[PDB]
RNA sequence: AUUUGUGGGUGGUGGUGCAU
């Protein structure tokens, strides 16, 4: 139940959108962030069909002016489907510059698109095109000191996953800062990765990768301080029991270079 | 008729694309002019309006607390650290040879000094510097305190040996070295308006305004 | 109650040669 009018307006507003390259918004879509419905009318102009640059300033202008949990929602059930279905169907796996541009200004205000996206790209089973994707951009722009660890400690509390080790490699790429329970979580992981000689689980037995090798010799190369002599001791054994063939030599490097907090 | 053809089909399909183009603009502009307060009507009609969060909250706790920077870098191998020097090295060695071809008034702080002992004064003050530093005009005047009160305890005292005085005064030699690293335009200024007021002390009296600590002043600038 | 003053990273949302 809506109005014939809101509808048609919605329409015209979606079909300007879409078919608009450059020059001005509509003062309709200006004030629809200053709007209550604003979910309902950008369904009703099928934002998945409108343009990435005005989804952009779309994305800009409810961060300077909205709330953050309308934000968060438009964000996400937005911009979280239209990039999985970018990446996905794009002609050579290649994200668009206005999406990363949008992205860019969601990390910038982190307080709605990590509960709005981070999440849900674990959950959604981002590809391995996608997480590097969302590594690189992490690592462009960052986020604050609470913003990034929160999102590492969310990261590292959510299962073993190639995209969840993705993003922990580019965190330890950004070296932002791991308090004790930061490193508490760090080293859990690590042991949680590491075999249990009576319960075990499936990463105990289940082989690591490449990228989560790197992830360990960044943290070994940032964190090494933040390791008491347990955590350093726990690190080596671990990087010895199921560490890697060549990135061992680094890791006890640090790991014996580390000093105890 | 290649070049003619070509601009004939570009610039039609160009206007093409620029009536397309203008199409979207002015109906964007419709859009704004009645159908925006239209869009004010719409939304008075229509109506539309956890554990990872307490995770976030736990973390959150977890950023406030305790922290240590501790980000290194790569290795740098012993020959590429010898190269890299050596070619800084030789970088000022044809510049060289290229130029071979072309804590604020003095008694501010000599009270403070003369009240403490030039023993370790200077290590005093460099960290008093290093203070400042840690929070540059301030290090310049530190800088002009230096060279003047270096120039006066010079023309002060001769108590402090070979072994008591040699000791600071090459602390000082250090320390100016890393402030002439630091900061050259004030040092610069510093002695040529020390040379000028040489040349009015000479001038007023040419055996009368010497100094051994216009002698040091010239030891020093020459090693400096 | 974000922004300024000190430092600093300065290239691959890389093409390509080839093997499988």
């Amino acid at each position: 139940a809506l109005p014939e009018k809101v509808i048609k307006a919605y329409t015209t507003v979606g079909s300007i959108l879409k078919t608009w390259t450059h020059g001005k918004l509509p003062k309709l879509f200006k004030v629809i962030p200053s709007l209550r419905n604003w979910q309902d009318v950008i369904y009703v102009t099928n934002p998945e069909e409108w343009s990435p640059h005005v989804v952009y300033e779309a994305t800009k202008l409810f961060v300077s002016n909205l709330t953050a949990k309308e934000s968060q929602k438009f964000i996400n059930l937005i911009l979280l489907e239209r990039f999985r279905d970018n990446i996905e169907t794009s002609e050579d796996h290649s994200l668009n510059y206005h999406i990363y541009r949008a992205v860019k200004k969601s990390l910038y205000k982190p307080s709605a698109f990590f509960k709005g996206f981070l999440f849900p790209l674990v959950e959604t089973g981002c590809n391995v095109r996608e997480a590097t994707i969302a590594g690189s951009v992490l690592a462009k722009v960052s986020v604050p000191a609470l913003h990034s660890s929160a999102a590492l400690s969310y990261l590292l509390r959510l299962p073993f996953s190639p995209p969840t080790t993705v993003f922990i490699k580019i965190l330890l790429d950004k070296k932002y800062a791991l308090p004790y329970q930061t490193v508490d979580d760090c080293v859990y992981y690590f042991m949680r990765f590491r075999i249990l000689d009576g319960s075990n689980g499936e990463d105990a037995t289940r082989v690591l990768p490449v990228i989560w090798h790197k992830a360990f010799l960044t943290f070994a190369q940032r964190y090494k301080n933040d390791i008491t002599q347990d955590q350093r001791d726990f690190l080596l054994e671990t990087v010895r029991q199921r560490g890697h063939k060549d990135i061992g030599p680094e890791i006890r490097r640090e790991l014996l270079a580390g000093a105890s907090r | 008729k290649k070049t003619k053809a070509e601009v004939m089909k570009e610039v039609i399909a160009k206007s093409k694309f620029y009536k397309q183009e203008r199409q979207k603009a002015q109906g964007i502009m419709e859009d704004q002019i009645d159908n925006l307060d239209d869009n004010f009507e719409d939304v008075m009609s229509e109506l539309m309006m956890t554990d990872l969060d307490k995770e976030y909250d736990i973390k959150v706790k977890e950023l406030q607390l305790d922290k240590r920077a501790a980000p290194s870098d790569r290795t740098k191998t012993e020959e590429e650290k010898n190269a890299e020097a050596e070619e800084k090295k030789r970088e000022l060695e044809q510049q060289r040879l290229d130029r071979m071809n072309g804590r604020t008034h003095d008694a501010l702080l000599d009270q403070v000094k003369k009240l403490d002992l030039d023993d370790h004064p200077k290590i005093v003050k460099n960290i008093i510097k290093a203070y400042q530093p840690k929070l540059k005009e301030k290090l310049g005047k530190f800088t002009a305190v230096l060279l003047r009160h270096i120039i006066f305890l010079s023309n002060q005292n001769y108590l402090k040996n070979v072994q008591s005085f040699k000791r600071t005064q090459n602390a000082l030699i250090s320390i100016l070295k890393s402030l002439s690293e630091k900061y050259n335009r004030e040092l610069s200024e510093e002695c040529r308006d020390y040379i000028n007021e040489m040349q009015a002390r000479y001038k007023k009296n040419h055996f009368d305004a010497l100094s051994n600590g216009d002698l040091v002043f010239f030891s020093i600038i020459g090693i400096l």
